[PDB]
This record gives C-alpha cells, structure tokens and sequence, in this order.
RNA sequence: GGAGUAUGGUCGCAAGGCUGAAAAAUUGACGGAAGGGCACCACCAGGGGUGGAGCCUGCGCGCGCGCUACACUGACAGAGCCAGCGAGUACUCCCUUGGCCGAGAGGCCCGGGUAAACUCUGUCGUGCUGAGGAAUCCCUAGUAAGCGCAAGUCAUCAGCUUGCGUUGAUUACGUCCCUGCCCUUUGUACACACCGCCCGUCGCUACUACCGAU
C-alpha cells in the first residue's frame, strides 16, 4: 500500500487497491507494515475509490510501506515431452538461451536490488511539556528555565 | 463468515498439534530413558 | 552446534533500499528505527503520565521558601502573550547600583 | 439464553447480592428493640473485653474524637 | 472532600500492594497449617522459617475465616455492598441523537434505582466532580455511531474501575410500537450469570452486581416477577432480560422486555472514569500472537 | 493471640484492633496480628503527631518550620487553632489540616501563585 | 399498560393460570384454541426476535406488523454460506468430479 | 534413596434396553376494593426533532438515525472586538502537457484541472433570485437549540465519532383525576398520638357421616 493520512493509531491507505468491493472481501483482516506494526485492515473509506482504514499499533510514518501477506494458491503446467533420442526429439530451449535466442534482456527491478543505505545519525527532538502543566504543577518539580 | 469459520480451523488445528506432540515426545522419552536407566544399572553394577 | 553450518548457510540477508520513485519522502523505518522511536516515545510518554500525576495531586497550600525566592508562573492572565509555566530566574545580572557604575564609566 | 433463563428460573437460584443487615458484628443475633475450663476461658475474655474498653477510651481520647 | 477521596484512593492503592507481599509470604504460611492438621512433612526451609512460626501463631485465624469464607476481602466494593441502594445515573455523549437518548431512557429504565440526565455542553471531569459531590454509586456514559449505540462505560465510584465495552447486536425499544410493547414493569429484578470461571471473570461479575438494588433476602426465590441474565461466550458478555410468569411449578412463561446487547469488554481500568493515569488492569488484547485464540473470562 | 483461633470473641477482637488503628493513623494493614506484633511503633505515634503529618503533607519544609510554625499558630484544624504540638491526626483528619483565617504564610501561598487578592 | 399485566391478562383469558378451579368446574369445561393462540402469544411478547418500524404508514391506503425476521435471515444465510463457501474451502485444489447427463 | 510436583503410556470400574420424539403443600393458586408513593414510557404548560425534497451509513425497493437546501432571519462593503481542548524527527488534495539538467533509474522549473459568532456604520429593496401533514418520540437549570475550533485514544467511529469553549432562554417545577408502575391490608423498636379485626373463589391438612359395587 502507501499511506494517505496519519493519524495517531488509525490510518488510512493509498495506492493498493480500486475498489471498496475488494476491501469489502478484505475485511476485519491483517496487515503488517514493514517496521513491525501487526495490525488491522477494519472497513473500507468511502469518497476515494481506492482507499482504506486500518488500526496499528503506533501511527505507521508517512514514509513507510503498508504490505498484505497473502498466499496465493497455484498449479504447475501439463507439458511433458517423451525424449526419442532413438528416434529424434525436441526439446525446449532454456531460458537464458532463449534470452540469447532472440536478443531480450534478463529483466531486473532498480528498486528489487540489494544496495546498502546512507543512514543519519538518529537524534531526537527534546521532551515537551504542555503548559496547562506548566502552570499546574507542584512546587518541587516546578521546571526552571530561563 | 469466512473469518469465523477459518479461525475455527486455526485453534481446533493448534489444539491437535501440541496434543499429538506432547504424547509422541512422553512416550518417547519414557522408553529411551527407561532403557537408559536400565544400562545404567547393568554398567553400575560392575 | 557452531560447527553444525555451512558457510552459505550463515551468509545472511542484505535490507531493501528505500524505492527511488519515493525517495523524497524519506528513509524506510525497518526495524531496528522503529524500536529505537518506540523507547524514545516510551520513556517520554511515562515522564508525562508522572507528571500528570503530580499534577493531580498537587495541594494548593503548600509552603517553602523558593516561593519567597523566586518569581512564580501564574497564568496568560498576569503574565501575557509571553507566558509558558516556566518559573524563570535570572540570567546572571542584576541591579548593578550606582557607584561601580561610575568605576566602569571611568574605564570606559 | 432462553432455555438457561428458564432453567434457573425453574430451580430458581440467583447469584444476586441479599439485603445484608446493616450491623452484622456487633448485632449478629438480632433481638428486636422492643419489650421483651470454660470458665476459665470466660473469665479471659472478660479480661479481654475489660482490656479493651480500657484502651478504646485511651485510643479515641488521645486522639481527640475523630474516629 | 476532594482530599479525602484522593488520600483514600492512593492509601487504597498503598494497602493493595502490601497485600501482594503479604500474601506472596501467605503463601508459605498457609502450607504450615494443614500440615499441623494432617502430620504430613513440609518443606524443611519453611519449617525453620522463624518469624513465619512466631507471625504464624499470631495470625492463624484470618486464613481460617478466609477457608470460612466469612470475610469481606478488599477492593474498591465490599465496604458497603447490601446497604446503600446504588444510585445509577446514565447520560450519553456530547449531543445525542433520538433514538440514543430513547434508549438511555431504557436502560435508565433497566436498572432500577436509576437516574437520568442530559448532559448538553458540560465537562467531563466537572461532571465526574459533581457525581462524587452528590455520592452517587454508579455513572454510565453511552455513545452512538448513526442512531445506534456503540460502548457502554460501567464506571463504579468512589474510585474503582471503569469497564468500557463496545456493544454490538443491539436493537431498542422504540422500533416496537407502543400497542405491542408495554410501559415497563419496574421491580427490583433477579441476576443470573452464566458461565464465568475465571477470578477476571468474578471481578467483571462484581462490577455488574453491584449495580443492583439488594434483593429483600427472605423469599428471594419466590417472589420478583423480573430477572436479568449475563452469559458469555467467545468473551462476548451477553444480555437478556426477561419478565416471566410462573404458570405452575414445572412450567415459567417468560417475556422478553429489556434490551439485547452483546458487549465485549475491553478495558477495565483500575481508576474511575476520566482519568487518564490509569492502571490498566486487564484489556481486550488484539494484535498480539495467540491473544485472538486464547480466553480470559 | 493467647486466645484459641476457632474463637468468635476473637476474631471479633481482632478486627476490632485492626479497624481502629487503620482509623487510628499508626498502622499500615488491616489484616496482620503480627503487624500489631511488630509494627506499632512509638516512632508511629511520633510520625502520626502533628507537625510530621504536615510535613509529609507538605505544607511547609521539614518538622523545624512545621513546628516554629504551629507554636505562633497557624495551623487550623477543621475549625480549631492550634497551640500544643502533639494534637494527634487521624487518617480521617489529615485531609481537613489546612492553615488558618488569614495568616501571612496563606499569604506566601497566594503572593506567589499570583491568585493574591486581598479579600 | 405493562407485558407484565398484559400477558397476564392475555393468559388468564386462556385460563392457563388462574386460581385453583373445582371438580365440578372441570366438570363444566369438560360440558362445554389454545395451542395456536399460545403460539400467538409467544410470537407478541417476545417481540425481539424481530424489527418494526414505530410509526406506522407513512400514508394510509385501503385497498382489500412483521416487515421482517432477522434470526431467520441470519439462520438461512448461515445454512446458504455454509453449504457453498465452506464446501469451497475444503475442496479448493480437489480435481475429478462426476458429470452426468441424464 | 525420601518427599512432593507434574507429563503421557498400561489395566479395572463406570459401559447391559419393561423400551420405542413431542410435583410438593397446614405455607399452595388467582383475583377484586379501600390507602399511599412515584413517573416527561402520566396529566397540565411549553419546546424540539424525525416524518416533505435530496445525499447516504446502517437495519429488512421499505425503513429511521444524521447531513444539506430552502428570503428578511437580507445582501455587500468597511470598521471594532474575546476563548478551550492542542506538540512522536511528525503532518503533505490529486494526477498529468511541456522544458532543464541528468549514456540510464530521478530531481527541478512552469502551467491544466492566531474561532464561529457579536456590535457599529453605510449602499440596495422581496426578485424558480418558500422551514415539511397525519402520525409519533424526546425534554424541567448551564436542561433545548444555534455556532464553531480541536483530538482522532487497540475495541466501534471518517459517509463520521468523540471531546471542549462560546451565546444562553420560554414553560412547569403542582399533582396522583387519565394511563399507568410500585407497595401497603404480615412480620420490622416502646412515647405523648391515631386507628380498629378488607373481601372473594377455592385448594391442601384433621374429623364426620354417605353411596354402592368386589
């Protein structure tokens, strides 16, 4: 997915799907954005076609990545090729000589691959303190600065 | 009525699992163990 | 064991790079971030709720004697626009009366 | 739930708190306001009950009464 | 006054955790007991445990009246349970809608020494001020979704614990016209609870029954036209609430009246109801691994 | 404890005890003869005296200020002055402590949380 | 008026729960239904098993209440949802099945 | 080796079909008439929804719960004046024509689609430029309505939900006469005081005698 707006522990969800029919089979469900944030896929949103409301843990940041882990079932092929090598056969060619064959790229991602990252030192902001508690608070810990 | 019927299968699943587990291991452990304390006993001996 | 692994076996994983249509919105917070935000948010959000107990347990009549010593936060009400709680000091200087004011005068 | 209502209701017996009496200690028999060795032992908590009006009385007067 | 709530609340809490070390210790005093009783051998470190024997012969007997069953043990309810008829107010939201104030009305209705307000534009702990300022027992705060009602709120002062629970499967009253339905019959009802086992279990069912006027104990059985029954399962606190008729003594005619909710129950903060430094007793936990599976209740 | 345990006049005692002094203000429990045993405690009768308990209440700084304090009396104590320190507090007390009509440290009070109103 | 006094009322008017009768009573019924209305009266004092609009017609034709039962649809949809989907589930990768024309 | 504490294996009993789905009771059963208390599921006074048009969640084309339109309650222009919730290295309305620099993946640049309110002053003068029936349901002091600004609390809620501040009224605030509901006619502490054995149909228990078969 990729998130549209943040609030604290609901979001909502961008790019994933179309249509609120789809959510609608994907509903009460799971979803497990990147850093670690088990969570719940709860109803579909309405004035978007395509976007939809989710409940985690800590708010998800506007940069991260909201994936669905699905499973999806599949079935092999029924080729089957006899080899006749006391007659003559043929057979299939393989793929990096087909690639070969006729001159076609072995595809690639720039996004799939591995490369290392440039990290910053992760700092953070100072604490704050709202200052209705600022003017309530007892004495001995009154805070002080100038 | 998917959701209640697969979670359904999940904990009926789970319970399965650890009981057929936990006799396989018991039952194992009793026989080799017994035996081992048997050679444990044959060996002491001399 | 520790001799029961192959080489390949232990040859471990390698993190995926931010996507580059998206890069303008920062760095992607995988694990080891996110558990780093989370002790930060935490041990904030316990110093809050500390204080908020404070707070509502304060006594209105207390007494010391900073409160004859320093100035006191009050309210928007007395203090203005430039009000957060904070009980101020000073900052180093006071009324510098007048004879050394002279002296430096002079030296000047 | 219908069935289970009517089960109970049939051998009617209810979790419900009763109507305590409001002074259950001091008045466990209940006698109306109206008209109407162990010896050893006895001789104890006589001691026992002497005792403690002796510090009830040194408590509550030293403690001015609130209480 | 203010002081003197908060002052208990927090020797409340005092009390509570030295209650944890004693009884932590407790443990190794119960064991000495019957064995006394029994002649059977302890444990030889327990057996010279010097001050356990010297503490031991100073305070057997509570732990007998405990096995009596005789004792009101501590929390925030059993100081005065069968005495004060347990005023309960109730009042929703910041602006409710009909069909939510109609069926507040018939949960004020529901339990019966039950008041009612409407709240208007007024603040949340000045209201929660002024139910402590009047004594009250109780305070039920009730939210709507699209005129239907989304969380009960079982709050029980002076300050003990805040049960917030989403409903789900409600209908009213005021669907079923007035011909069909009755003005309701307004007795002091019966409660039946079904199901509970575990010990977060009896506190929910402490926290509910004492939301109950005490039932006269003379004939209990046999008088009171009107019962109340929670049942669970799944966690799913259920509700039903039914005047019977007792046509003979092998057959009892019910009628359904009070509402039908399913509530699951997701929080029960040990604190009353604004406040937000709350001692999470017990939670709805989603999102953990097993925690969908698993059962408390 | 000399009693025997199955007694009714001595459980009846006992939480007669514990009932008292939780309401006294010495003890901490309401459930351990023991914790009479070896509990109570003169330097509790000297923590429930009544320049300590306002200083565990925090309003002035330690037992010197508490007690040079009540000796020019400002201390009420619901609707009394004070004079004699060792008025004991109960638990019940120790929430209507406060100072008194209008004496200059509710003035210290009040000149420093700048609700200062002179009325 | 209540449920409480109504259904009283309505099952006295069967007789099912009145006061003692006499022999010669018994007697006199035997001289001179109730299933069916009993089923009626359950139907009405347990109204909660469905849903009704209060008000009514909003316009009121002539020409010659229970608009609904939620715990029957909720029963059949079970039934229907169960018969296919689950099946579905059980046999999702199951290949071979008979095919007759008849 | 002793003591417990478990885990599952082993054996005995429970594990033999006069069968074939649909009371107890001296206290028990149901009523009625007098006497009080109560109630916005009652009267009396008033208000305000929904129900008219449309949008639309939810519940079973129907339905209510919300939201919006509807003209003097006018517009437009200037001037003047006050709040509460509010702070996680955190929040963005899309998707696209061109061009820039990028042997390529992009980044740029330009286009296309710290309230509401109030008060004051003037400029105009009703103009497809019409405030929701029967029905029903709610409501008595910061209660009703109107207004906004925020937060988005695991559960439910963005088609919204929840907070909190602002302006703040009429009309009751009596009464058990309607409809009711509860409970008195037992028991439950004694004074000076007052009252003065409700009623029904039966049941059940003891006794009396009868009737007639065998």
């Amino acid at each position: 997915g990729t998130p549209w707006k943040i609030f604290k522990n609901t979001a909502f969800i961008k790019d994933m799907f179309n249509s609120s029919l789809e959510i609608a089979k994907f509903e009460g469900a799971a979803i497990r954005t990147v850093s670690g944030i088990r969570g719940q896929i709860k109803r579909a949103l309405s004035k978007p076609e395509g976007y939809f409301r989710a409940t985690f843990e800590d708010k998800i940041l506007l940069s991260d990545i909201v994936i669905l882990k699905a499973w999806y079932p599949v079935k092999p092929k029924q080729f089957y090729n006899p080899a006749t090598n006391l007659i003559g056969w043929q057979s299939m060619r393989l793929t990096g000589e087909i690639r070969r064959a006729e001159n076609i790229p072995t595809p690639q991602n720039p996004n799939s691959t591995y490369r290392k990252i440039e990290r910053p030192e992760r700092h953070f902001n100072p604490l704050r303190v709202p200052k209705n508690l600022a003017a309530e608070l007892p004495f001995k810990s009154q805070i002080v600065q100038t | 009525f998917i959701r209640r019927e697969q979670l359904r299968i999940k904990k009926e699943k789970d319970e399965a699992y650890e009981k057929k587990f936990k006799r396989i291991i018991a039952e194992i452990q009793n026989e080799e163990g017994r035996a081992a304390n048997e050679y444990a006993r044959e060996k002491a001996a001399r | 064991m520790s001799s029961l692994r192959h080489a390949i076996q232990r040859r471990a994983h390698k993190e995926r790079a931010q996507p580059l249509e998206r890069q303008r919105l920062g760095i992607l917070e995988k694990k080891k971030d996110y558990r780093l935000r989370a002790r930060d948010y935490k041990k904030k959000q316990a110093v809050l709720k500390s204080l908020r107990q404070k707070a509502a347990e304060r006594n209105e009549d207390e007494f010391y004697f900073g409160m004859m010593s320093r100035k006191g936060p009050g309210s928007a009400l007395t203090r203005g626009k430039g009000f957060t709680g904070t009980v101020d000091g000073d900052r180093g200087n006071k009324a510098l009366s007048v004879e050394t004011v002279r002296l430096l005068k002079t030296q000047d | 739930i219908e069935e289970l209502i009517k089960r109970r209701i049939l051998a009617g017996e209810f979790d419900e708190v009763l109507r305590r009496r409001p002074d259950m200690f001091g008045n466990p028999h209940g006698v109306r306001r109206g008209l109407v060795a162990d010896e050893k032992l006895r001789r104890d908590e006589e001691e026992i009950k002497r005792m403690w009006k002796e510090i009830s009385a040194k408590l509550d007067a030293l403690s001015s009464w609130h209480y | 006054m203010l002081r003197k709530q908060a002052r208990q609340r927090r020797d409340y809490l005092y009390r509570r955790a030295l209650l944890l070390r004693d009884a932590e210790i407790a443990e190794k005093r119960a064991k000495l007991r019957a064995a006394l009783a029994s002649g059977k051998p302890l444990d030889p470190k327990i057996a010279n445990d010097k001050e356990l024997r010297k503490d031991f012969d100073y305070d057997v007997s509570r732990d007998i009246a405990k096995e009596q069953g005789e004792i009101d043990i501590d929390d925030e309810y059993s100081e005065l349970s069968g005495i004060v008829d347990p005023r309960v107010l109730v009042t929703t939201s910041r602006d409710p809608s009909s069909r939510l104030m109609a069926f507040s009305k018939e949960i004020r209705l529901m339990f019966p020494t039950a008041i009612r307000l409407n709240r208007g534009n007024l603040i949340l702990p000045d209201l929660v001020m002024s139910a402590q300022r009047e004594r009250l027992s109780d305070i039920i705060l009730l939210h709507e979704h699209r005129g239907t009602p989304t969380a009960i709120t079982i709050s029980h002062f002076p300050h003990g614990p805040t049960l917030m629970a989403s409903l789900h499967n409600v209908v009213l009253r005021a669907d079923i016209p007035k011909s069909i339905k009755g003005t309701v019959s307004e007795s002091y009802p019966h409660l039946i609870f079904e199901g509970f086992r575990t010990p977060l279990g009896q506190r929910v069912v402490k926290i509910l029954k004492h939301l109950f006027p005490p039932r006269d104990p003379t004939n209990n059985a046999k008088s009171g036209n009107r019962v109340i029954t929670f049942v669970n399962q799944d966690d799913c606190i259920e509700v039903r609430h039914h005047v019977y008729v007792r046509t003979n003594y092998n057959s009892v005619e019910l009628s359904e009246v009070g509402p039908r909710f399913t509530m699951r129950p997701f929080s029960i903060t040990m604190g009353t109801l604004e406040n937000k430094d709350a001692d999470v007793e017990w939670h709805l936990s989603q999102y953990t691994r097993t925690g969908r599976k698993k059962n408390y209740f | 404890s000399l009693l025997p345990p199955d007694n009714e006049v001595r459980r009846k005692h006992e939480t007669l005890l514990l009932d008292k002094l939780y309401d006294m203000g010495i003890l901490s429990t309401k459930a351990k003869l023991s914790a009479v045993e070896h509990n109570v405690t003169v330097s509790a009768f000297a923590r429930r005296r009544l320049p300590v308990v306002m200083t565990r209440l925090r309003m002035a700084e330690t037992v010197q200020a508490a007690t040079k304090l009540i000796e020019q009396g400002h201390v009420r104590v619901g609707v009394e002055e004070v004079r004699d320190p060792a008025f004991l507090v109960t638990r019940n007390m120790e929430d209507f402590v406060t100072w008194t009509v209008g004496s200059k440290i509710k003035q210290n009070i009040m000149k420093y949380r700048d609700k200062l109103d002179d009325f | 008026g209540s449920q409480l006094k109504r259904l009283k009322a309505s099952l006295r008017e069967q007789g099912l729960i009145g006061p003692q009768k006499s022999k010669k009573q018994k007697r006199q019924n035997a001289n001179d239904q109730k299933a069916e209305a009993l089923k009626s009266i359950r139907e009405q004092f347990n109204p909660f098993q469905f849903k009704t609009n209060a008000r009514g017609p909003k316009f009121e034709v002539t020409t010659n209440v229970i608009k609904g039962r939620p715990e029957l649809s909720r029963a059949r949809s079970e039934e229907k949802r169960r018969q296919t989907i689950l099946v579905e589930m059980q046999r999702r990768n199951k290949v071979g099945g008979i095919i007759d024309r008849r």
